[PDB]
């Protein structure tokens, strides 16, 4: 993807059901520009924790 | 608290002692994978922010 927009992860509510791998549930709204035909557009997800 | 009384000595009662809450339908069922269950659990959380 050439055009890419990340989420707005400021909505934070994650329950630590497992310690090795975390869990979280979130929602919101997004505004990504239209990509050219024949190509795919992305959407990045972020968490306060680093690795995943 | 349950209360003793002889007025119920006769066993005849038109569902007087049998009152059922709710309106439930039941049937034989085929299960779903465990992950499909996990999808419903999370989605229910989102829809009721207050609960």
């Amino acid at each position: 993807c050439d055009e890419m927009v990340h989420a707005d992860s400021k909505l934070v509510s994650c329950r630590q059901g497992s310690g090795n791998m975390k869990e979280c549930v979130t929602t919101g709204r997004a505004l990504l520009p239209a990509v050219n035909p024949g190509q795919e557009a992305c959407l990045h997800f972020t968490a306060p924790g680093s690795p995943d | 608290l349950c209360s003793s009384d002889s007025g119920t000595s006769s066993g005849l009662l038109p569902s007087d002692r049998v009152l059922w809450i709710g309106d439930v339908a039941c049937q034989p069922m085929t299960p779903i994978p465990e992950e499909t269950f996990l999808e419903l659990k999370s989605f229910s959380q989102s829809e009721f922010p207050d609960i």
